[PDB]
């Protein structure tokens, strides 16, 4: 598995299970769950006021103000409709669905309430996706706290749309192998010239963000990506945001897989070594 | 464990050392007169559990008669197995029973390290005669349960332990 | 002509009188004792009594004791009683372990060098019927590694890891008299220091006298034997070795010595007393990866017949656990460059 | 290389020389058995250390005693990568120096792995052969080395070129 | 028990270390028997030893249980434990290398690996708070022992101090108290140096 | 917990206790280029038994001056016209060389290389077991 | 406890239980299997776990735990990498783990764990528990007295451990096994139906006995007393079971009978289907408390624990308490018989979390404010190293 899922699958096989038993007419089993997702994000899975034939999804980010402040809203209106409701406290969206109301097909609703954590995030970049479209220069740039110590900026221009994340790396190693990883993300383009733009500052933040509180520290990293017309249409739009808010984690989870890959190396080493080593007993 | 019989009495007589238990059949026999459960009746009731142990502890010698009708019953179902109706198979019991099959202290009879041998000539003539008494009574009760009132239909409930040898033991091998 | 008694070091080895049985420490708090029985080696004895590993076995020909040393600090003699060995313990009165020991020709006492930086030199008292013993002390800095006994039975060489081979006098009145003078001095009273060598390297990993025991010759660390000659104001000689350090040294005549060390083969090294110079004329054991019998460090090297005088056979004991028996003249005639003496 | 063979041989000849060791018994505790190089507490038991050096980065130390040697070697580390690749390799070995019985724990500081080879260890095995472990194992690091910094630059590539052949 | 231990030893007034399997005692004995007034205990020997090194194990990754395999443990103390000399160096060989682990199979098969523990089982006999005991341990303890008494009879006894019991067998053992024993001389009785002329053996 | 702090082993009776070349004969034959005569002008007088590590370290310096301003082809000629004690000295200021890389190793061990041939590994086993050295 | 649950993932040897903290059920119940493709690029990412790695066409079915231990170091990483990033979806800096190990797993190979957690993962707290701990902890959900003292009887599909437990830690050795798990349990109902019944696929003939046995099989008081039943009465014992021929897909159909009890029963009766061992499992467990120290034997007789999909058979708890009471009562006796000792309190307990015992109190422990405390941090791991996590403290009492 290379790229991250996008889908989030503890919620769409809690609800297939529920809807399942629901059509098989079988009585209601309660749940109650507490799952997270990648970046501080807490779900929960329960039946409100404990009416088993009723289950809701609820999400909660701590930046949650920051997407509300672009049309998240709206936009998670306009994608779950009358299966959105008030938020459960302690959480900022919540889907219910009735198990005794339930859709023909219920892969579109399944596959949608998995992408919860997804479209929470998706108003913020159709917002100037949609700038760039417009012409409409000179807006205020998006900045988006996904992590405690990590910030993503989204901006607009003439033609073109950048979006910046602030990584932070904790293992002083881990940087070192950024690094690599970084290096190839801005040659990228010497295979595929039409692909986003990739920058990267080993840690001063882009100049652009020097007035501001950004952060700067041997261990944080600037990621800049330039998304063109191409990637930002209608007709980009939704794929290139299913990777775009899936970078940071994709970086990091490969800087972890290459540990494990050079581990998987060194145990055949070191494993040689011990032959070798014994092969110079007596027998 | 496994079941053994409650038929031993304090009063109940030896042949060899197996214990000379009555039992209801008309086959002629040195078999006593009896209760309506005989030690025939014990063996059929507990054959499909005991069949599976493969270690048995002779507390009676009248275990050793249970044991006898015990792996006989395998014998049977090696028979009906290959019927086709209770006739038929009542039949090929009436003769199996009749067939010599090998006695304590003979070769081919497994167990002579836990069966006394005929101390002479009148024993092995009484032992043999009970023996065959015995086998042919158990082949034909067994006839009624093997069938289903179904004839022609060996219940494969009971052909199917004609692989199973009660004590890794067979009156045939 | 190579044995292996097994896969792991021989401490030390020693030989009966005949050259029948032959002792030896395999890594262990244990001494086994093999017989010869056709061409085959038997075990017919094993000497369990030591607590820490024995480091130095004797064996005193004519009494027939074996006397032994170990870590543990202690040392026994050990009696033949009709088809066993019977240990008598000997304090040696040390806090360390016991490294060395040796026989005196004589007899009556023998020697053991230990990590107590001090020599202690053993003889019985038929008095209160016992072992004794008295220390030689000064000017011994260090662990004392090996001794090797002067025909006087009175002389005593040592070499140790204060990088010196000294001669003392182990005179014990109580069981022998008045030494008659050496050339290594007239003044012989206990734990006088008779000689000693001047250079500052090299542990003296073995030391050995000639057969009338005017010569003194040893092995250091620093891969360079030296004899010493009493007949010439005790002028040293000296040959830096272009290979590993030796461990073990003897003559084999009154100018040739046999060495084996770390090279893991015996070589030779003749001594000119005119010139007043040592030559190597050696590498005797001309033919795992090792063109060598023993297949480690070579750590002993006793005389098994002829003395140091005209010595006709030599055996090696070494880390690798093998015993190997060399015949001199066999030697003299598989190479045609040899040259005893 | 040009000089490469010429600094293993040296080292090598060092090893050769430096392991030709004896078990020693403590002069300082009753009963105690230790390595001198590492207790270093009789200085007449501790042979002069030594280093061999094939340019300001990649040297050798060998510490040698009447008992054993304790060798610690400086690893050819040119970029940061190699350098983090290099230290989590010397530590994955470290951490299983149980294994390794020739292995030290920790390196002597100043460099990036280090031998402690006994006595014990020289009668257990072919000392010629330990000597040529010590030079197989410095070529095979540089080696693997190599070999972890090309797979991070292989899968980077792919890594990077996976998620911009999508957009 | 010190009485004629140090007694019949040839000897017949020096001082008795003695610790067993569960007690030990300082039993000094003047020109014939000995003076109870200054013979002192310590609440730390045999099983405690055996009892630390369980907890030691434990650390390690071997969950041995006190009471079903103490007489394991007890065999492993006997067989693999020491007293360390100079406890700074040794903690020092623990740590940076591999050369104190010793292989030991248990009962079942299963084979163990103890190192370090080896030396600090043993060194509760010196520092007793290890083990949540109030002292100053078995070198200290004898040191004020000799001190506390008659200045014209101590010389005697540091020159006569004799090992007694299973719980001084421990290699090093000797050595030890010496080092500390110089170590309290060197301090509480003088603070230059001129400890050539202090002598004292323990054999 | 503070009697032990002192090393008693320091003060135990028991403890274990054990001018330079002429730099103008030797800058003379480098400056000359006889240089065969400059090796045999270093390898003179060691600071044996010098007390000072600055001097003995001036002596080294002047060595090594020497073996770097030798030519690859131009080592084994010189080291063989050295006796075995010569060679001895001289590896044992190889090894002091290993000290101080510079530009110095690359030839350095070329020259150990050479000693090695002509004293063998004994020469190396000599500078380990030396007391008193440069 | 901070706002994110921590991570617990239980590794058995067939399946392997993922979730978070204080759920009640784990969220992924998956085939401890990887299949891999059999390296440059990325290939060693190749990969897929769990089910979706049991019929993978060109790819080959691995196995990195048997008999509960870690068999394949390289494969157990790289599984965890998808049970992180795939399944939990948990960004590892940012939970704590709680893994777990079969008693008599060595020190080393918690370093190995730990070496995996931290240096590859990053994880910022580990726990390794020991999965017996863990069931006797489950059970409070039955008692009103919590206590980490018991005797656990873990059986899964290899082997059975009867592992006795005192004040949290395992008493190593006192542990026993059993030769009957629920494989013997399997080829033992498959040979039932093989001398019976037709219809049954060859290249099914496991497919439908391991079926057989989990919807139907049970544990019953007395053999011939349930066969009388069965052929009495065998409208109301002989049930149906219907399995699609995967060839021609023709729906075969067969009768299930004696096997639903004749299977669990080998468990007392090991004679019936292994030749070489015959103890019954209630002797066996009389047989390890009695050689554990005797202050505890009894806390032990009146804790009997169990744990695994061997001990889910119906009954099975109450048919090993009557046996075990029978030997227990009966030794007593010969002794009042012989001289009265007081009786006694022989218990096993049986709840409702058991199909996941292990990974229940897991989920438990691992959500309140102590798991935080017994943790192993990844500074003390960085400055201390992988041995700290040699020794987990108990905690939960
Ligand atoms: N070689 C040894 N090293 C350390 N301790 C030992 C050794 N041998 C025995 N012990 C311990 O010494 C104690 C036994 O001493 P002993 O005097 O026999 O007991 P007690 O005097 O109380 O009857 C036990 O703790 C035993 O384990
Ligand atoms: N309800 C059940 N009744 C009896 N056995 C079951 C039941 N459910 C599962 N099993 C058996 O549990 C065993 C589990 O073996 P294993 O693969 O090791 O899983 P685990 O590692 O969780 O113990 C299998 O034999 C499976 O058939
Ligand atoms: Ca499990």
């Amino acid at each position: 598995m290379i790229l991250l899922e996008v889908n989030n699958r503890i919620i769409e096989e809690t609800l297939a299970l529920k809807f399942e038993n629901a059509a098989a007419g079988n009585k209601p089993e309660a749940v109650e769950v507490t799952f997270a997702d990648f970046d501080g994000v807490l779900y929960h899975i329960s039946n409100p006021n404990g009416d088993k034939t009723k289950v809701m999804v609820s999400i909660s980010l701590k930046f949650y103000k920051e997407l509300q402040a672009h049309g998240a809203d709206e936009l998670l209106k306009r994608v779950y409709g009358s299966y959105l409701v008030n938020p459960e406290s302690g959480y900022n969206v919540s889907l219910l669905y009735d198990l005794e109301n339930l859709p023909a097909s219920k892969d579109s609703i399944v596959h949608q309430a998995g992408m919860l954590k997804r479209n929470c995030f998706a108003s913020v970049f159709e917002k100037y996706f949609q700038f760039q479209e417009e012409g409409k220069e000179g807006e205020n740039r998006a900045v988006i706290h996904y992590r405690d110590d990590e910030t993503m900026y989204v901006e607009s221009k003439k033609d073109r749309v950048t979006v910046v994340f602030s990584t932070v790396f904790k293992d002083d190693d881990d940087v070192v192998i950024g690094k690599v990883f970084m290096q190839e993300f801005k040659e990228g383009r010497r295979a595929s010239h039409t692909a986003p733009q990739v920058l990267f500052s080993h840690r001063e933040p882009p100049l652009e963000l020097k007035d501001t509180d950004a952060a700067v520290g041997d261990n944080i990293g600037y990621i800049t990506f330039v998304l063109f017309p191409r990637h930002t249409n209608a007709s980009a739009r939704d794929n290139t945001i299913n990777l775009i808010h899936t970078f940071r984690d994709y970086l990091h989870y490969h800087i972890k897989c290459s540990k494990a890959y050079i581990h998987t190396r060194m145990r055949a080493k070191t494993s040689d070594f011990l032959k070798v080593l014994n092969r110079a007993r007596p027998d | 464990p496994a079941y053994h019989s409650s038929l031993m009495d304090p009063d109940t007589k030896l042949i060899g050392n197996m214990a000379l238990l009555p039992i209801r059949s008309q086959f002629k026999g040195p078999a006593p007169r009896e209760k309506d459960t005989d030690i025939v009746d014990e063996a059929i009731y507990y054959f499909k559990a005991n069949v599976f142990f493969k270690n048995y502890e002779i507390k009676n010698e009248a275990d050793r008669t249970l044991i006898y009708i015990t792996l006989y019953i395998s014998e049977c179902l090696k028979k009906l197995q290959k019927c086709n109706s209770k006739s038929q198979g009542e039949k090929e019991m009436y003769t199996l029973g009749i067939t010599n099959f090998p006695i304590p202290g003979e070769p081919g009879f497994p167990l002579n390290a836990i069966y006394a041998k005929p101390a002479n000539k009148q024993e092995d003539e009484v032992m043999r005669a009970y023996l065959q008494q015995l086998r042919q009574e158990t082949g034909l009760r067994l006839c009624e349960k093997v069938f289903d009132p179904q004839n022609d239909k060996p219940s494969k409930w009971w052909t199917c332990f004609v692989k199973r040898q009660f004590m890794n033991k067979s009156l045939s091998g | 002509a190579y044995h292996s008694f097994l896969v792991e070091p021989i401490s030390c080895h020693a030989w009966n009188k005949d050259r029948t049985q032959i002792a030896i420490c395999p890594n262990n708090h244990e001494v086994h004792i093999y017989e010869k029985s056709g061409n085959k080696w038997v075990q017919v004895h094993e000497l369990k009594e030591h607590n820490g590993q024995v480091t130095g076995v004797d064996w005193a020909p004519d009494s027939n004791r074996i006397v032994t040393c170990g870590t543990d600090r202690n040392a026994y003699v050990w009696t033949l009683k009709g088809r066993t060995w019977k240990p008598t313990l000997v304090i040696l009165r040390i806090n360390r372990a016991a490294r060395c020991v040796r026989w005196a020709p004589n007899e009556k006492k023998f020697a053991v060098g230990s990590g107590s930086r001090v020599i202690s030199i053993c003889y019985f008292e038929q008095e209160n019927d016992w072992w004794v013993c008295k220390h030689i002390k000064k000017p011994i800095r260090s662990t004392v590694l090996s001794l090797d006994w002067h025909p006087n039975s009175v002389l005593l060489a040592a070499g140790s890891c204060d990088f010196k081979c000294r001669i003392f006098s182990a005179y014990i009145k109580e069981v022998e008299e008045r030494p008659a003078p050496t050339p290594w001095g007239s003044k012989m009273p206990f734990g006088e220091l008779m000689f000693e060598s001047s250079s500052s390297c090299g542990w003296v990993h073995g030391v050995c006298f000639s057969a009338n025991g005017s010569r003194v010759a040893w092995v250091s660390h620093d891969s360079t034997v030296c004899l010493a000659d009493a007949d010439k104001k005790m002028a040293v000689a000296t040959l830096a070795s272009e290979t590993l350090p030796l461990l073990a040294v003897t003559f084999i005549t009154e100018s040739s010595l046999v060495a084996a060390g770390h090279d893991c083969f015996p070589v030779l090294f003749t001594y000119d007393s005119a010139a007043g110079k040592l030559s190597f004329g050696g590498r005797l054991d001309v033919p795992a990866g090792l063109d060598s019998l023993h297949k480690n460090s070579v750590s002993q090297i006793s005389v098994l017949s002829g003395g140091k005088a005209k010595c006709s056979q030599f055996c090696t004991t070494g880390m690798d656990g093998g015993m190997s028996i060399w015949d001199v003249r066999s030697l003299e005639s598989a190479l045609k460059d040899l040259k005893i003496v | 290389t040009a000089t490469l063979r010429p600094y293993l041989s040296a080292v090598r000849a060092t090893l050769q020389a430096a392991l030709c060791l004896e078990n020693f018994s403590s002069q300082v505790v009753e009963r105690h058995n230790k390595p001198e190089v590492e207790v270093r507490s009789s200085k007449e038991l501790l042979l002069q250390p030594v280093t061999i050096s094939r340019n300001e980065k990649e040297k050798v130390l060998i510490e040698g005693s009447i008992n054993s040697v304790r060798v610690s070697i400086a690893v050819k580390q040119a970029d940061e990568i190699e350098k983090i690749l290099c230290h989590k390799f010397m530590r994955f070995m470290m951490m299983r120096a149980e294994n390794f019985f020739i292995l030290r724990r920790k390196p002597v500081e100043g460099y990036d792995i280090s031998f402690l080879i006994t006595n014990f260890h020289t009668e257990q095995m072919y000392k010629h052969k330990l000597v040529d472990f010590v030079i197989h194992f410095m070529e095979e690091i540089d080696k693997e080395i190599s070999e972890m910094k090309l797979s991070v630059n292989a899968r980077a590539r792919i890594v990077a070129e996976e998620f911009l052949k999508n957009f | 028990q010190a009485v004629l231990t140090l007694y019949a030893q040839g000897l017949l007034t020096g001082v008795v270390v003695d610790s067993g399997d569960g007690v030990t005692h300082i039993c000094p004995v003047y020109e014939g028997f000995s003076l109870p007034h200054l013979t002192r205990r310590l609440d730390i020997a045999g099983r405690d030893i055996t009892r630390y090194l369980i907890k030691l194990l434990l650390l390690r990754g071997y969950a041995f249980n006190h009471s079903a395999d103490f007489e394991t443990v007890r065999m492993i103390k006997e067989k693999l434990c020491y007293v360390g000399y100079n406890i700074e160096q040794e903690q020092k060989l623990a740590l940076e290398t591999t050369v104190l682990v010793e292989s030991y199979t248990l009962p079942d098969g299963r084979i163990i690996k103890v190192g370090g523990e080896r030396f600090e089982a043993p060194e509760a006999l010196f520092q007793p708070h290890l083990i949540n005991v109030e002292g100053v341990g078995v070198a200290e303890l004898l040191f004020n022992t000799i001190q506390a008494a008659d200045i014209d009879t101590r010389s005697e006894f540091y020159k006569h101090i004799v090992l007694s019991g299973g719980s001084t067998m421990y290699p090093g053992l000797p050595s030890r108290l010496e080092r500390e024993l110089k170590q309290l001389y060197l301090e509480r009785v003088l603070k230059g140096d001129v400890e050539k002329l202090s002598k004292f053996k323990i054999r | 917990a503070r009697f032990r702090k002192v090393d008693v082993d320091e003060y135990d009776e028991n403890k274990f206790v054990d001018a330079g070349p002429d730099e103008g004969e030797v800058d003379s034959c480098l400056r000359q280029g006889n240089m065969t005569a400059a090796l045999q002008a270093a390898l003179k007088n060691p600071p044996i038994n010098t007390k000072s590590q600055a001097v003995k370290d001036r002596a080294g310096s002047i060595v090594l001056k020497v073996l770097i301003s030798f030519k690859a082809n131009d080592i084994e000629k010189a080291v063989q016209s050295l006796d075995k004690n010569g060679v001895d000295l001289l590896m044992k200021y190889i090894y002091k060389g290993f000290e101080s890389p510079s530009d110095s190793s690359a030839v350095l061990l070329q020259w150990h290389e050479k000693a090695l041939a002509a004293g063998g590994v004994g020469s190396i086993v000599r500078v380990l077991t030396a007391r008193k050295t440069v | 406890a901070g706002r994110l649950p921590a991570c617990v993932v239980d590794c058995g040897t067939g399946y392997t239980k993922l979730g978070y903290a204080g759920n009640t059920e784990p969220q992924f119940i998956i085939p401890s299997c990887i299949a891999i493709k059999e390296m440059k690029g990325v290939d060693d990412l190749d990969f897929f776990i769990g089910d979706e790695a049991i019929e993978k066409p060109t790819y080959a079915t691995k196995w990195p735990i048997r008999h509960g231990i870690v068999e394949d170091w390289d494969l157990m990483e790289r599984f965890m990498e998808q049970v992180i990033f795939k399944y939990l979806r948990a960004e590892p800096e940012d939970h704590y783990f709680l893994l777990t190990e079969p008693p008599l797993n060595t020190p080393e190979n918690r370093e190995y764990t730990a070496e995996i957690m931290f240096e590859s993962f990053n994880v910022p707290g580990l726990y390794i528990a020991v999965q017996a701990v863990l069931a006797l902890a489950a059970s409070w959900t039955s008692v009103g007295e919590r206590t980490l003292t018991g005797t656990v009887i873990d059986s899964g599909d290899g082997v059975t451990h009867v592992i006795p437990v005192a004040e949290g830690y395992v008493i190593g050795s006192c542990i026993k096994h059993i030769p009957i798990a629920g494989r013997d349990i399997t080829y033992f109902i498959q040979q039932l139906l093989r001398d019976r019944e037709v219809g049954i696929p060859p290249e099914q003939s496991l497919e439908t006995a391991k079926a057989v046995k989990e919807r139907y099989s049970y544990v019953c008081p007395d053999l011939v007393k349930e066969f009388n039943k069965y052929d009495t009465d065998g409208s109301k014992w002989i049930k149906q079971y219907t399995g699609i021929n995967a060839i021609s897909k023709k729906e075969f159909s067969i009768d299930v009978g004696y096997e639903r009890f004749l299977g669990p029963e080998i468990f007392f009766h090991p004679e019936f289907a292994n030749p070489d061992f015959t103890q019954p499992i209630s002797e066996v467990v009389d047989e390890v408390i009695q050689n554990c120290p005797i202050d505890v034997r009894r806390p032990l007789y009146k804790n009997i624990v169990l744990s695994g999909g061997s001990t889910m058979f119906r009954d099975f708890g109450r048919r090993l308490q009557r046996d075990l009471k029978r030997t227990v009562d009966a030794r007593l006796k010969l002794s009042e018989e012989l001289s009265k000792p007081k009786p006694i309190d022989v218990q096993v307990i049986t709840h409702h979390m058991q199909r996941y015992a292990v990974w229940f109190g897991g989920s438990m422990l691992a959500s309140t404010p102590e798991f935080y405390q017994v943790c192993h941090t990844k500074k003390d791991y960085e400055e201390i190293g992988p041995s700290i996590c040699r020794h987990n403290p108990v905690f939960g009492v």
